[PDB]
């Protein structure tokens, strides 16, 4: 399998500089062009620029001539982007991409989010949210309280992804975000499944997992 | 630069219908021989993904039910038969020259059948209200479509704020949404009342319904 890795989602301050990277793996990296793309939010796409790895030939879209500079370490199959003087307008998902001949891309980084802003990082709290309907069950995570944005939730490691809901983080009154992760499952087997949730939060290096349990009281004081 | 325009912005198509998306290049992109236009699908979240290459060679992998077709400046993708999992944008690129452009996107919607909201509650974790604040979520499971009004009562007062929402994208296996709606309250709030109600209206249920919990 062909792999394109991106380094984590960061918060940069204005007018500071940031390097993401790009690590390929499962074919010979100087074999392949590598592009960077942006996706503002919410937004389409715009192409940053081409790297040739073999010769470090680089072709700028004229816009970004002055915003990016392009490298790779060939011993270490990893290509680079330095963003410079970061204003709000960079604020976006950071794409790399390789194509065989400068034409298709046909395999795509996962991307990395960098948010320009004053506001200092903060990891979230991960709080249950206890398990019906149709003989069915929900539970979840609420994530609560972080900035910036992405936190990625998935249940099981990976293995529970069927009824998943994983929602839009919310803005809070305070600038922090939020946002819940649940599921739906058997009613029935809440006693004998096992419902775990890892959450990621990049920028502020948490990674946390999170023991749903059915509630399970006849005491009030 | 080369323009790219893509059409219609967004294109809603029943389950298993056909869907036709336009790509027009402000100018020719073509040789002779070869077209460089090539078509991507972003599903939510997700990188784009290569589907179509040079007008009409579909990539490896790709479902069979994607198609491209088009030479010179009118390039179009055909989904032949649209499955939930084909809920995505769509872009195209060329390759004529520097710098490649790609197309603004067409979003793809799935208009499938009606279905009521399934609604549960959450009181807040006892985690939680140890650091002083509690979140009462309210959950929303696998409606369509998307438009649904949800109440939060508590003691049977209409709450006027305190509260947010989200709804996810359509989903990849069922084409529905889902919702979460979650009242914030302090803890002393949150202990000084009762009955804690979530009240949701939408177009496949005749009544209102509530979920509650008392504390």
């Amino acid at each position: 399998q062909v792999q394109l890795v991106q380094s984590g989602a960061e918060v940069v301050k204005p007018g500071a500089s940031v390097k993401l990277s790009c690590k390929a793996s499962g074919y010979i990296f100087t074999s392949y062009y590598m592009y960077w793309v942006k996706q503002a939010p919410g937004q389409g796409l715009e192409l940053i620029g081409e790297i040739n790895p073999s010769n470090g030939d680089t072709n700028f879209n004229e816009k970004f001539k002055s915003k990016a500079t392009l490298t790779v370490d060939k011993s270490a199959s990893t290509a680079y982007m330095e963003l410079s003087s970061l204003r709000s307008e960079d604020t976006a998902v950071y794409y790399c991409t390789r194509s065989d001949g400068r034409n298709d891309m046909d395999s795509w980084g996962q991307g990395t989010l960098v948010t320009v802003s004053s506001a200092s990082t903060k990891g979230p709290s991960v709080f249950p949210l206890a398990p019906t309907s149709g003989g069915t069950a929900a539970l979840g995570c609420l994530v609560k309280d972080y900035f910036p944005e992405p936190v990625t939730v998935s249940w099981n490691s990976g293995a529970l992804t069927s009824g998943v809901h994983t929602f839009p983080a919310v803005l809070q009154s305070s600038g922090l975000y939020s946002l819940s992760s649940v599921v739906t499952v058997p009613s029935s087997s809440l006693g004998t499944q096992t419902y775990i949730c890892n959450v990621n939060h990049k920028p502020s290096n948490t990674k946390v997992d999170k023991k749903v349990e059915p509630k399970s009281d006849k005491t009030h004081t | 630069d080369i323009v790219l325009t893509q059409s219609p912005a967004t294109l809603s198509v029943s389950p298993g219908e056909r869907a036709t998306i336009s790509c027009r290049a402000s100018q020719r992109v073509s040789s002779s021989t070869y077209s460089y236009m090539h078509w991507y699908q972003q599903k939510p979240g997700q990188p784009p993904k290569l589907l179509i290459k040079y007008a009409s060679n579909l990539e490896s992998g790709v479902p069979a039910r994607f198609s491209g077709s088009g030479s010179g400046t009118d390039f179009t993708l055909t989904i032949s038969s649209v499955e939930p999992e084909d809920f995505a944008t769509y872009y195209c690129q060329h390759s004529w020259e520097x710098p490649p452009t790609f197309g603004g996107g067409t979003k793809l919607e799935i208009k499938r059948t009606v279905a009521a909201p399934s609604v549960f509650i959450f009181p807040p974790s006892d985690e939680q209200l140890k650091s002083g604040t509690a979140s009462v979520v309210c959950l929303l499971n696998n409606f369509y479509p998307r438009e649904a009004k949800v109440q939060w009562k508590v003691d049977n007062a209409l709450q006027s704020g305190n509260s947010q929402e989200s709804v996810t994208e359509q989903d990849s296996k069922d084409s529905t949404y889902s919702l979460s709606s979650t009242l914030t309250l302090s803890k002393a709030d949150y202990e000084k009342h009762k009955v804690y109600a979530c009240e949701v209206t939408h177009q496949g249920l005749s009544s209102p319904v509530t979920k509650s919990f008392n504390r």
